């Protein structure tokens, strides 16, 4: 029933909430990553504000979204679940429909198309 | 099929169409559905075409041995107790529904009968898918004391009404009078209203249109 | 199921000028499998020519029912059965077996002996008996059959002339019916002479 | 999918020069209980329509009400409702056709036979047929029926092809029909002695007559027949 | 069908309906279903046509050759006949017969044999289709020994509503007296009963 | 139980010519074994020079010729009261029949026009939407009596160049208007002799750039 | 209906007949029974005509529509998976399809699959399907090589459509063959029986039963 | 249903009959003859119900044997087929039909040319070069009607036996257990006993 | 079941038996099949129990309903409410229903309400499977604007010829006399209606 | 019906499977692999109606090989086969069920012990040292009933195959077309390409 426009455009033609959703990722922990010639590398930074974790348990910052692809982010943790979820979901029907595993800018595609639809729904 | 029976003054007519069918196709654009039981006594077949005449012919031959036996005239009557207890013999499975009629040393006579044995009497009946279109004229147009030409014009316009409105029903109109004291008269093709027109070309084919594998005569002399 | 579409197969007889013609295909089929293309349904007693569409099996018992009552006609009449006659033998010989009868679709065709007269007649498998004086049709591909022949036929076509129309009538008919076919033969009948003709069609 | 119950057989009708009759009789059947009397089978909307119907009875009753609502409906913020924006009778038609179509479509047909007549505005003669199927089609006659088979080959008789309409008055066809209107009380078993009538001229307007009767029937010659064939007495 | 016989003072009158049809189509609508089987002994017919003439005929047969050997069959006789038929061929045929003759000794008698081939002999009896329809009207008109005026009216009454409500009832009504008098051929008209 | 099907007969064919098409059909309309009228078109003018008749059950038939007309009345809209092509009004009946695969149209239907080129088009539907572009075609009842016929007339099949030895093909010349009216009626004639359901009035409609021209010819009544 | 197909050392050899019935009525003699789907990539039909025509043109149109998606063409794999799909999503009403769905791929090479309307959906280098299947398979199993000529499959090919038309009255018509390289499919004609037959007859002098 | 092949080349039949025995669940026998000689230049194969195929086939033998005795003489093959049809045609319209199809393969010493004929239980009989009944037939008559040549010897013909019944073991649904070959030809009757390899 | 409800001179007057039956057993042989949907306007059931409890009950709501937003409710208004409930739903009802009420303006209104979910306005109706046999008596013996007392007597011979021939009918005869003067109630015994 | 066995030795289980591939009378293929590997220590087998096979198969390798990813971990053959019992158990309720049967066979890393589960479209599940969907198991019981024992070696459990294999080339009806058979053990999934003759 909630369906309030929470993203709409302001009169210099910005969408707010889009915007203040970058914020949250320039606060979050960095990420990296770097191509090699035959390769690729991802690297994040872990935070400090508390420090007596059990490393073992509390989830990375890298994800596997099928065995040939990985996803890292920076921002909200608890929306990275929710996107990473979806990813792994379609690279599995995908490989079911069309019988061979997702393409990494294919994957890429789908998760940019989920954030997109957040922003005018 | 369309058939009827028509009572005058002095006698009885009969008439019926000339079409047969297998489904929604014309078998014979021309049967003849009056069959002659004896020499005055005529019948109008309606129903499964081989079981009219079948019964027809049975009947028949019957009466004309019966006829020699006895060296008196057939009775109409006797041609309807025949039928109707054969037709009752077989509880209906053979499907010949019929208006015998005719004149013998009793008078003039019309009934009908049906494929389970019953039979009925009247001056004017009509039997068969044009039954209803026949006796919507005749009750239409029936009175009593009719006069020869009179009745076989009612019994024709009765077949036509069928041949019009029945698709069971068409091409020509068949008729026979019996009239009392004379020689009962077969009208075989009385009204022929439904002449094809004439072709719009000719597809007579060129010879040699055939391609031929093999040929050779054939012996018919032993 | 339908006894009469087991095998398929089909029959057309005309009449032309002082002649007579019958045709028919050679297929003989069981459902979708074609198993025979040398299957001929023409018969014939001395002048009398019969063919025969339907269940195979009773084609050939009608066949060999025929033969024999023909023979012993000829043996006690002294002469050739006539057309006419034979007609009504073949009407009261089905008839006989009204409540379960054979699954065919008799044709006969023929000139009278005695009159010179082209005959022709066709009958529904208890007997009831059609003589036209134009054409008849028979089998799976009749109704094929009615519309080649009410549309190509017109009287008194001279022998050569019938051939070629009686054979179109078949050929464009078979055509158009998956039962029909494999191949065909025309008789043309005249009071002297009987040619036997195999037509050229498709074989599938 | 239903049956229907109560039951009302023929409805017959033809056109002449100047307009369209159209009756059927006052029977409403139940089986073979010739169970009510009293009902109008012939249903007017506005004066230039006519609507005869043959069938299942509630779904008669149904119609009927569909047919007043529509003319309550026209004339809603309609200036010219009884002129130039009125009723046609094409009108009545197409919509009870759609509905009837509809209906089957959802198998859940109304049990009818329907034939519209009445005169269009411009003079025209009306006449078109519809039924639980939504099979429609004119002829220059028409019945449902008993009288498809019985009416049909009589009144073809009067105006057997379309040349036939001008050359035939109102006295006439009215007088075919009521001859009609007879013979289906002879053999029809479903059918009542007395019956409604209506004539839809574009000079006189609608003319509706109730409780016929059929009159001027031959029974004398029942006397004379005895027994089923050989019986004498 | 709607058919009855009634005993009066004088003997037994037979009445029916003329109407024969295949379904809603009258095939006939002057049906004589009054039949003759002797002299003084009648039935009425309903349900199979064919049947019951079949039936009737046999009938016909065996009272002609009874009187041929053993003089006039009783009404009783007759009534038995017909019972015999119609038990032992209870599984192929459709006839509800009515058996009414008039006796010297006994006046009018009623025989009704409905569909199993039972027989009961009552003062009167209904039948038919049309027959339910005027069971409470019978029972509260019907009174015994009445003239023969009274029940020619009672028969009249009677099949004029059998015929108002059952549609396979129609046509004229026709009756048969019979008494020591002889057999009387009655039939009225529709323009007659139809305002009763 | 409720049966939501009828068959109301009749019978249609189309042939195509080098610069025009028609598309003809007899005029009965039945039920059962009664003639529900005598003249009842079954071929439209459906606008863009296209000719359609969808014979069967009327109901049906009615319903998507309907439909049909109101999509070339959107396609004018839609797209600047742009023609629409033959073969597109082919795909698009194809998809009104197949809209309808599991409740189908009880149907064989045939339209007819001028393809892109200017030359004469013939498509016919299966009741479910399977299509072809032909020459010639005949549907409905006597479908199966006419569509040998053509396929000999039209397209000389199993005719062959005489003394040829049957080797050489009759070529496929091509018929003018004149001729394919004089096949059409002959179809229709022969068609009205064998089948019950077809008769009483023949209806043309020739299509040509210059438009819709239309023709008509009685059929016996029988 | 009568159509095959099968991979060999030249690719794949493609052929169908063109008959059309509706029970003993032959409806048709030209229907066209293979459908380019794309330069590379064609489908067979037998079945329901309406059924396989028109879904396998709604696939034409999955099958383009991918493209446009993914900047590059479909796999032969997937196109017959979203058939098969399609069809699933229908199983219990009736649709009535035997298909197979040929094509070329670099990462595939000449790939054959089966796919009918009871979800079965098959890879493989051999398929007869339709009313004349039974036929097709008798000529072309006993003639089969890897190594065969583009030119001699082209005509075991169009043989083993020709025996089914024969036999099978459910068959017939015209043959339609089709040779499936990297470079796309290649037309190789329309034959008639009715004069294919003769032809095949004299030159082979097979079919020694019918008498010509 | 079992494997029921025949093919008359040259100078001789060729008859084929699978050796399987199945009764719902289980391959009862692997070597069971379905066949019987009706005379010493008539062979007959056969197929059906369970019990109407012996029992037609040893009726038959029984009859064309005491032909032969009463007629010290041996009827030709067509006049063995007809006699056979006719057995057939009558059961089609009896009580309990024999629901049994054969074929019958014959040498002809007058004619001194080799006869098959395929009858099916309704009494259809038609004469051929080669023949099968149930489902073979729908993959050796396009098979035959392309490899087949009315002038082979016999050892073709076994050949071409060897590719209608590889062809059967490649397609069939059934494991019919292979087959069982006779070759009839003006020296009578016998059995190739070794084609389980040939 | 037997039913009626006749108009005569001071309004309308309902007559039932009393007999429910389970196949050949009488489940309730005191049955009350004159239902109240309105001080006035009363109706006869007939058919399914179930069904026709239901639906009078329904019934009875609307015009309460009915009621207290525009007052008072016309006989052919409750008659509208039990059509429409038996139209829409008559693939799954078996309810014949006969409708009476007593107006001040009108008088005695009958409403008939058979099978299909037609309406018909008639003097008088009969209903149930008893009323078949009464076709013809009712049809005879029906006069317009009798009084109270030979209305009540119509009734009572009507019912007790209808009783007498359908075993689905008996017990006692129930009576509800609508009128200016109020609802009268009455009751008639075997022993008394028997004997008629 | 195709053949599904399975039997479970000393420290693997194996999974034969038929290869043929027959619609009505015509074999189509004759090397069908009829499993779908669920995990790298979890094989699956199915027989039963034309589409349903597949799409379950498939539907539930997906749904494994997602809850593999999101856990980074292989959930063990009792918890796979309870999932897949679950799901059947649905489907014997739904509109239109999955027709459906299965074997599945994994070997247990943790418990180091391999399992066999036996489950039938109506989602009836049970652990076995061998098991058979099908007709199959009407010949194969009884004789591994007989011929073994739990301790076997992976090559002696592949030579009580081939002795059900034999049995069932001998007896069954149908040409089943040999089998295809997967070893599932400590080290995943193995095919055995040598069994045509081993």
């Amino acid at each position: 029933g909630y369906d309030r426009a929470l993203s709409i455009f302001s009169p210099d033609g910005h969408i707010f909430q889009v915007e203040y959703a970058l914020e949250a990722v320039k606060r979050g922990t960095c990420a990296v990553g770097v191509k090699g010639k035959n390769c690729v590398v991802l690297g994040c930074e872990r935070r400090s504000t508390l420090k007596l974790q059990d490393t073992r348990i509390t989830p990375s910052k890298v994800s596997k979204i099928d065995s040939h692809v990985v996803l890292s982010f920076s921002g909200l943790n608890a929306d990275s679940r929710i996107l990473i979820e979806k990813a792994r979901v379609e690279a599995q029907s995908h490989r079911l429909t069309l019988e061979d595993p997702v393409t990494v800018e294919y994957l890429t595609r789908y998760v940019a198309g989920v954030q997109q639809r957040y922003t005018q729904s | 099929t369309t058939i009827v029976g028509v009572k005058f003054n002095n006698g009885v007519v009969i008439a019926a169409d000339t079409r047969s069918t297998q489904g929604p196709i014309v078998a014979d654009k021309n049967c003849a559905k009056l069959h002659r039981i004896s020499p005055k006594i005529w019948c109008a077949g309606a129903g499964t075409a081989a079981d009219t005449e079948a019964v027809t012919q049975l009947i028949g031959s019957n009466i004309e041995l019966h006829s020699l036996y006895t060296s008196r005239e057939p009775r109409v009557v006797s041609a309807l107790q025949m039928l109707k207890q054969h037709l009752f013999k077989y509880q209906g499975h053979i499907g010949a529904y019929l208006i015998v009629a005719g004149v013998d040393p009793t008078g003039s006579h019309l009934f009908s009968i049906h494929a389970h044995g019953s039979t009925d009497v009247g001056y004017y009946l009509s039997l068969g898918s044009g039954s209803l279109a026949a006796m919507a004229v005749l009750e239409s147009h029936w009175k009593q004391d009719l006069t020869k030409e009179e009745a076989i014009k009612l019994a024709s316009d009765a077949i036509q009404a069928g041949i019009w409105n029945d698709l069971g029903s068409g091409s020509n109109v068949d008729v026979c009078v019996m009239e009392i004291g004379k020689d009962a008269e077969y009208l075989r093709n009385y009204l022929t209203p439904n002449v094809r027109e004439e072709k719009q070309k000719s597809y007579k084919f060129p010879r040699g249109t055939t391609a031929v594998l093999k040929e050779s005569i054939v012996n018919i002399c032993d | 199921s339908d006894p009469s579409s087991i095998n398929g197969g089909i029959v057309v007889a005309m009449t032309g000028k002082d002649c007579v013609a019958i045709a028919c295909d050679l297929r003989l089929g069981s459902q979708s499998l074609g198993v025979s293309n040398k299957f001929e349904k023409i018969f014939h007693y001395g002048h009398v020519f019969l063919g025969i569409t339907g269940l195979a099996t009773d084609v050939t018992t009608l066949n060999e029912m025929f033969r024999y009552k023909t023979n012993l006609y000829k043996l006690k009449e002294e002469r050739a059965i006539e057309p006419e006659t034979f007609t009504q033998l073949v009407s009261s010989s089905l008839y006989e077996r009204r409540f379960g009868p054979y699954f065919v679709g008799p044709v006969v065709a023929g000139i009278n002996s005695k009159s010179g007269k082209p005959f022709i007649a066709g009958f529904d498998l208890i007997g009831c008996i059609d003589e036209a004086k134009d054409f008849i049709v028979s089998g799976t591909a009749s109704d094929q059959l009615f519309g080649m022949c009410e549309s190509l036929y017109e009287p008194n076509l001279e022998p050569e002339d019938l051939f070629e129309t009686i054979s179109q009538a078949l050929l464009n008919a078979a055509d158009r019916d998956a039962l029909s076919g494999w191949g065909a033969v025309v008789y043309i009948i005249k009071k002297d002479e009987v040619v036997k003709r195999y037509l050229k069609m498709r074989q599938d | 999918t239903q049956q229907p119950i109560v039951t009302g057989t023929s409805v017959i009708s033809m056109k002449y020069d100047n307009g369209v009759i159209i009756a059927a009789d006052n029977l409403g059947s139940y089986g073979s209980l010739l169970r009510f009397n009293g009902v109008e089978r012939l249903i007017p909307v506005g004066d230039n329509t006519v609507v005869g119907i043959s069938g299942d009875i509630s779904d008669m009753q149904h119609i009927e009400r569909l047919l007043k609502d529509l003319v309550t409906e026209n004339a809603y913020d309609n200036p010219l409702a009884d002129a130039e924006e009125a009723l046609e009778p094409s009108y009545i038609f197409e919509y009870l056709a759609t509905v009837m179509y509809q209906r089957r479509s959802k198998m859940n047909p109304l049990w009818n036979a329907i034939i519209v007549a009445g005169v269009q505005s411009n003079g025209d003669q009306f006449l078109r047929y519809v039924n639980l199927l939504g099979v429609t089609y004119s002829s220059p006659t028409l019945a449902t029926g008993f009288g498809a088979h019985m009416a049909n080959p009589l009144l073809r008789k009067v105006v057997d092809r379309e040349s036939d309409i001008p050359k035939t008055t109102v006295q006439v066809a009215e007088e075919a029909i009521v001859n009609a209107m007879r013979v289906l009380y002879y053999r029809d078993a479903r059918s009542s002695r007395n019956f409604s009538l209506a004539i839809i001229d574009k000079n006189t307007g609608l003319t509706f007559k109730k409780n016929l009767q059929v009159e001027n029937m031959k029974w004398d010659f029942a006397k004379d027949i005895k027994g089923y064939g050989t019986q004498k007495i | 069908t709607s058919i009855m016989a009634v005993t009066f003072k004088d003997g037994v009158i037979l009445g029916a309906d003329s109407r024969t049809t295949t379904g809603a189509y009258i095939a006939n609508r002057v049906t004589d279903k009054l039949t003759r089987v002797h002299d003084k002994i009648w039935c009425c017919r309903s349900g199979s046509a064919a049947d019951t003439q079949a039936i009737a005929d046999i009938v016909q047969y065996h009272l002609e050759l009874y009187t041929s050997q053993y003089g006039t069959p009783s009404t009783e006789t007759a009534a038995s006949v017909f019972k015999e038929l119609c038990y032992e061929n209870k599984d192929n045929l459709t006839a509800g017969i009515i058996v009414a003759g008039y006796d010297d000794k006994n006046k009018g008698e009623v025989y009704t044999i409905p569909l199993g081939g039972s027989v009961h002999k009552l003062p009167y009896a209904i039948a038919g289709s049309g027959s339910t329809f005027i069971y409470g009207y019978c029972d509260k008109n019907f009174r015994e020994n009445m003239s023969k005026e009274e029940t020619v009216d009672f028969i009249k009454h009677s099949l004029s509503q059998a015929i108002k409500w059952d549609g396979s009832s129609g046509g004229v009504i026709r009756m048969v007296v019979l008494t020591a008098a002889g057999v009387e051929r009655l039939i009225f008209y529709p323009d007659e009963y139809e305002q009763l | 139980q409720f049966n939501p099907y009828g068959d109301n007969g009749g019978t249609i064919l189309g042939i195509a010519g080098e610069d025009f098409a028609v598309l003809a059909g007899d005029t009965r309309n039945i039920t059962d074994y009664s003639i529900n009228s005598r003249y009842e078109p079954k071929v439209f003018d459906c606008g863009d020079n296209i000719v359609m008749s969808a014979n069967g059950f009327a109901a049906d038939g009615d319903a998507l010729v309907k439909r049909f007309k109101n999509s070339v009345k959107w396609y004018h809209f839609d797209h600047n009261d742009k023609k629409l092509s033959i073969n597109s009004a082919a795909r698009n009946i194809q998809h009104l029949l197949y809209g309808k695969r599991f409740f189908p149209y009880y149907v064989h239907t045939i339209i007819a026009g001028l393809d892109e080129d200017g030359k004469g088009a013939v498509y016919s539907f299966d009741p479910v939407g399977s299509y072809e572009r032909e020459q010639c075609r005949a549907g409905g009842a006597a479908a199966s009596l006419i569509m040998p016929f053509l396929d000999n007339q039209v397209n000389f099949k199993n005719q062959y160049e005489p003394g040829t030895n049957g080797k050489v093909k009759k070529p496929l010349k091509y018929l003018s208007v004149e001729e394919v009216i004089k096949l059409v009626r002959d179809s229709f004639t022969s068609a009205t002799e064998r089948h019950i359901q077809v008769g009483d009035g023949l209806e043309i409609l020739i299509v040509t750039k210059d438009g819709v021209r239309k023709e008509f010819y009685e059929l016996k009544r029988d | 209906t009568t159509t095959l197909a099968f991979r060999f050392q030249g690719g794949i050899i493609v052929a169908v007949d063109s008959r059309a019935t509706a029970g003993n009525w032959v409806a048709s003699q030209t229907v066209k029974k293979v459908i380019e789907i794309n330069p590379f990539l064609l489908g067979t039909m037998a079945g329901g005509a309406a059924d396989c025509q028109f879904w396998e043109t709604w696939l034409g149109s999955q099958c383009r529509l991918h493209e446009l998606r993914e900047k590059e063409r479909i796999s032969v794999a997937a196109a017959s998976k979203i058939l098969s799909n399609l069809v699933y999503q229908y199983k219990g009403a009736g649709l009535s399809m035997g298909t197979m769905i040929c094509g070329y791929t670099r990462k595939e090479g000449p790939t054959i699959y089966y796919v009918d309307s009871d979800g079965t959906r098959l890879k493989g280098d051999i398929f007869c399907v339709g009313s004349g299947q039974t036929f097709a398979y008798g000529v072309l199993d006993s003639n089969y090589k890897w190594d065969l000529s583009v030119e001699d499959a082209l005509y075991l090919g169009k043989r083993s459509i020709l025996a089914a038309a024969h036999r099978d009255a459910y068959s017939g018509g015209s043959v339609n063959l089709y040779h499936v390289t990297e470079d796309g499919w290649i037309y190789h004609g329309n034959h008639d029986v009715g004069e294919l037959f003769w032809k095949v007859k004299e030159e082979e002098g097979s079919f020694n039963n019918v008498i010509g | 249903m079992d494997i029921i092949l025949g093919i008359r080349v040259q100078d001789s039949v060729i008859l084929a009959s699978s050796k399987a025995v199945t009764r719902g669940i289980s391959v009862l026998k692997d070597s069971d003859d379905k066949t019987r000689q009706l005379s010493p230049h008539t062979l007959m194969s056969f197929a059906g119900e369970a019990g109407d195929t012996v029992q037609f086939a040893e009726y038959i033998q029984a009859n064309i044997q005491l032909y032969s005795i009463r007629e010290d003489y041996e009827l030709s093959p067509q006049a063995v087929s007809s006699f056979v049809r006719q057995e057939l045609a009558k059961s089609i319209r009896s009580r309990r039909p024999y629901q049994v199809n054969v074929l019958i393969g014959g040498y002809d010493k007058k004619k001194n040319k080799p006869e098959l004929y395929q009858i099916d239980y309704l009494g259809t009989k038609v004469e051929l070069p080669y023949g099968a009944h149930g489902y073979s037939g729908f993959y050796t008559f396009s098979l035959l009607d392309h490899h087949y040549r009315p002038d082979m010897t016999t050892e073709e013909g076994l050949d071409l036996l060897k590719l209608c019944v590889q062809e059967l073991e490649k397609r069939m649904p059934m494991d019919f257990k292979g087959v069982i070959v006779k070759i009839v030809d003006k020296d009578g009757i016998r059995q190739v006993d070794d084609f389980q390899a040939q």
